[PDB]
């Protein structure tokens, strides 16, 4: 129970109706005081899994963890840096680039993709 | 013109109808902090829980207090918006919001003219209004705008 | 591309582009795209060798031609969409000296940089020692002269 | 000046840099590199002004106040200087580049605008083309401004 | 055994002409269809609302059983062919031509919201103001 | 009013010879893919990201008024054509428009009606990417996008 830490509960909007294959919405059981998920177009109902139904924003989403596929390492127009040793593989020749995207946000922080095998590992400095 | 939207890191909506057994076990002592807060109509207030997280850095610049924000929103919306807040003794800052209803009249007479949209869905409209329209120390409409200059 | 260098699909035609960060492959064979010839470089060096030049001198009495040169696959045609994704050396000189000077990933090279000029701009000598709009007034006036 | 820019890029990539108040990090980076390349330009121009002999025909036209200015002498003798469109440095017209000749993400002064050479030394091919972009702004503005003031 | 080392070799036959057309019936894996729980099925061309071009109607078990829609693929192949390789009691392989490729997809036993009434009108009024009750008034 | 406190995700579609804007979801209904999971599969083949899923959701919410291909066709017919209480012809004419007029480069017949569904869906995907902003906004004058 501390100010410091993190919170990534893994949002859920994919457990659609199994009976007619359509989207599920939250709904109340006032009798059991429990969340349920129902398809609007049929009588099908099923109990929930988490008390969360919706979230919005998450500050500076470092979303560096995804999107950037390892294959980016092949592009000849991207710079090869002699700065060395992928932290995983015992090999230098990292490929790097800044940020990209309209949510380049404002950081100028380099993102590094090793190009050697024995990893395919992504990291920032 | 600082809107609550500028200060806010994130928002979340939970179904937590039992504060005494809240969905975030770590949040549980603050509920202990609030039981004297209208304990009779907790059977009457809605079970949907709104939870907000705030940026410490925005909060420092605007040099605000959590009680200033709580008093701003309660004053802005009205008595319906039941607010409680976390302890100042943390680097993080979070605010927990429930909605109170009209109490006595909700006995389902004809059909309760609301057309029975879910109260949560009403809560998202609350959060929408809450982000865009709330103007803590945002005394006007000067976009976001400023800068300060020293002239010699 | 190997097929393109070998001409199983028409050079001047097929444009073929990969957008790695999006995982897309676009290929174009419609009319109307603007493209230009460039030299191919490979393994950090030029693929065209002086022996191809000796055939070009030979053309004065032989059937060898620019089309043969394209058939060696030592030059390629590049449209503006594809030109975005190539790493393009300015001149053989720069692609040679390189060691840790800049990069070594080049894929094409310029057959001559002064080719970026259009027909009238080429009449004007030392165009790069002139202020740029000065060159534009000459391109109008040169077209205006008589003879 | 060029080595000092690389120092500012390294400070930015290291994320050691912090924004100036009232602005974003890119705007600060851009404000800072622009302050360096202009200051470089003016220091070197002032050097070129200092070296002119008194017999020089070129110095006599500017000093009399017949035609052209001190800045023209700078460009002819020392360095053409920064190129720019709509105020800012040459935009990344390609994917994160200015010309295919450069590597992706090269804020260094040459890949993005700034020409080292003087009109006497001649402009390198890239320097040449970026200059034509800066000259076009001047041609277009003449035509557009002419119509609007007329009205 | 096959887990260690094995080699098999079977002749492949093609009959000059099949006694019947061979077709493909494809389902979405997401529908997780199990024929183990099918006991009856009917399969007939939907044709009444206007034959060999017309879509398929798949009706499983009784009337209350699941119904599916079968849509014809434009062609079996545009530059190749698809063939079925089958095991025969002699121990050979037998190969059969594909005549058609059909896509089969699920349909609801009873849903039907219908827009013919004034749902379109309600849309004019739609301020996201109701959802359950309209489904009840049906 | 108190609809969603942020309409900034209500994605509509213009179509040729249609007098009124329609939401993209109707067109998918008109292609016959009633299954919301299937439309979601055409729109964004990576349902693993919660943010994309939330971005489409209010557009799904609009879809409820129409829940079958025929009526959806009757919607596009009446929203697009001159008035005609014939209903069924409005459906057949609109059926032929979707067949002939929309994205004709992807096909001109029933036998390639599925192929059009992915491509329309790709545009919504291509649009959502920009709307997340992880995708650059495309230039007005890039020469790669000229003929």
């Amino acid at each position: 129970m501390e100010p410091d830490g993190t919170y990534e509960p893994g949002f859920v909007g994919i457990r659609f109706c199994q009976e007619c294959n359509n989207m599920l919405y939250p709904k109340e059981d006032k009798e059991n005081r429990i969340l349920l998920y129902a398809c609007r177009n049929c009588d099908y109902q099923q109990e929930a899994d988490n008390s969360c139904i919706y979230v919005n924003k998450i500050t500076h989403e470092v979303d560096e963890l995804t999107q950037i596929i390892a294959d980016v390492s092949q592009d000849p127009t991207l710079p090869r840096t002699e700065d060395h040793p992928c932290q995983k593989c015992g090999h230098k020749e990292a490929v790097f680039f800044q940020s990209h995207s309209a949510r380049a946000e404002d950081a100028m922080r380099l993102y590094y993709v090793c190009t050697a095998p024995h990893c395919g590992h992504r990291w920032t400095e | 013109h600082t809107t609550l939207r500028k200060v806010t890191a994130n928002t979340a909506i939970y179904y937590d109808p039992n504060p005494q057994s809240t969905v975030v076990a770590e949040d549980q002592e603050w509920v202990n902090v609030y039981y004297e807060m209208p304990d009779f109509d907790v059977a009457r207030i809605s079970p949907w829980l709104l939870r907000v997280e705030l940026d410490r850095k925005h909060m420092t610049d605007r040099k605000l207090t959590m009680e200033q924000i709580a008093e701003k929103i309660n004053a802005g919306f009205g008595d319906d918006l039941n607010c409680i807040f976390n302890d100042d003794n943390a680097e993080k800052l979070v605010l927990r919001i429930r909605i109170m209803n009209s109490d006595e009249n909700k006995m389902q007479e004809e059909e309760e003219v609301v057309d029975k949209m879910d109260d949560d869905v009403f809560l998202r409209c609350i959060e929408s209004n809450m982000l865009t329209d709330m103007t803590l120390q945002g005394i006007e409409q000067i976009s976001k705008v400023y800068m300060h200059l020293p002239q010699t | 591309r190997k097929l393109r260098r070998q001409m199983d699909i028409i050079v001047s035609e097929v444009s073929m582009i990969r957008d790695i960060r999006e995982r897309e492959i676009r290929i174009y064979t419609d009319a109307g795209r603007i493209c230009r010839p460039l030299l191919i470089v490979e393994k950090q060096k030029l693929l065209l060798k002086k022996r191809h030049i000796d055939q070009l001198k030979e053309r004065e009495y032989n059937n060898y031609s620019w089309q043969d040169l394209v058939a060696s696959g030592v030059v390629e045609y590049i449209d503006t969409l594809e030109e975005e994704t190539v790493m393009l050396a300015m001149t053989p000189d720069d692609l040679q000296e390189k060691e840790v000077a800049y990069c070594s990933t080049y894929t094409h090279c310029e057959i001559h940089p002064s080719m970026i000029l259009g027909v009238c701009a080429s009449i004007i000598p030392f165009p790069d020692h002139n202020q740029s709009p000065r060159n534009t007034y000459q391109s109008a006036m040169g077209k205006q002269a008589m003879g | 000046a060029k080595q000092d820019v690389i120092e500012v890029i390294e400070k930015a990539h290291n994320n050691e840099l912090e924004p100036t108040p009232g602005n974003t990090l890119r705007q600060t980076f851009e404000n800072q590199v622009n302050r360096i390349l202009n200051d470089a330009r003016d220091k070197t121009g002032s050097s070129a002004q200092k070296s002119l002999s008194e017999y020089n025909n070129f110095k006599s036209m500017v000093v009399s106040g017949a035609k052209g200015s001190k800045i023209n002498i700078s460009q002819v003798i020392a360095v053409v200087g920064q190129q720019n469109v709509e105020g800012k440095r040459i935009p990344f017209g390609f994917k994160h580049r200015t010309l295919p000749h450069f590597i992706k993400d090269d804020y260094g002064p040459e890949s993005r605008g700034f020409v080292e050479n003087s009109y006497l030394a001649g402009l390198t091919p890239t320097e040449f083309f970026f200059h034509a972009m800066g000259g076009r702004e001047g041609l277009i503005d003449t035509a557009v401004k002419t119509a609007e003031t007329g009205y | 055994g096959p887990s260690s080392q094995n080699v098999t070799e079977y002749v492949v036959r093609v009959p000059k002409n099949t006694t019947k057309k061979y077709n493909i019936m494809a389902f979405n894996a997401a529908d997780k269809v199990n024929f183990a729980t099918w006991n009856q099925a009917r399969l007939e061309r939907d044709l009444s609302n206007k034959p060999e071009d017309q879509p398929w109607l798949l009706r499983v078990n009784g009337k209350s059983g699941r119904k599916f829609k079968g849509i014809k693929k434009g062609g079996v192949t545009e530059n190749t062919s698809y063939y079925i390789f089958t095991q025969c009691p002699d121990g050979a392989f037998e190969a059969f031509p594909v005549h058609n490729w059909y896509n089969f997809t699920p349909l609801a036993r009873h849903r039907t919201l219908t827009a013919e009434e004034a749902e379109e009108e309600w849309e004019r009024r739609n301020k996201v103001l109701n959802h359950f009750s309209i489904m009840q008034q049906r | 009013g108190a609809k969603k406190s942020a309409i900034g995700q209500r994605i509509v579609a213009t179509l040729p010879y249609i007098k009124q804007e329609v939401p993209i979801i109707i067109v998918f209904r008109a292609l016959g893919f009633v299954s919301d999971r299937d439309i979601l599969e055409h729109i964004i083949y990576d349902f693993e990201d919660p943010e994309m899923m939330e971005m489409v959701k209010p557009s799904l919410d609009e879809a409820f008024v129409i829940q079958e291909q025929n009526v959806a066709l009757n919607f596009i017919g009446s929203r697009g054509a001159k008035p005609g209480v014939t209903k069924e012809k409005r459906i057949k004419y609109a059926k032929e428009v979707l067949q002939k007029e929309m994205l004709p480069h992807v096909g001109v017949s029933d036998f390639c009606e599925t192929k059009k569904a992915y491509f329309l869906g790709y545009m919504v995907h291509r649009l959502l990417l920009a709307a997340l902003g992880r995708r650059e906004l495309d230039d007005r004058d890039h020469y790669g996008n000229k003929r």
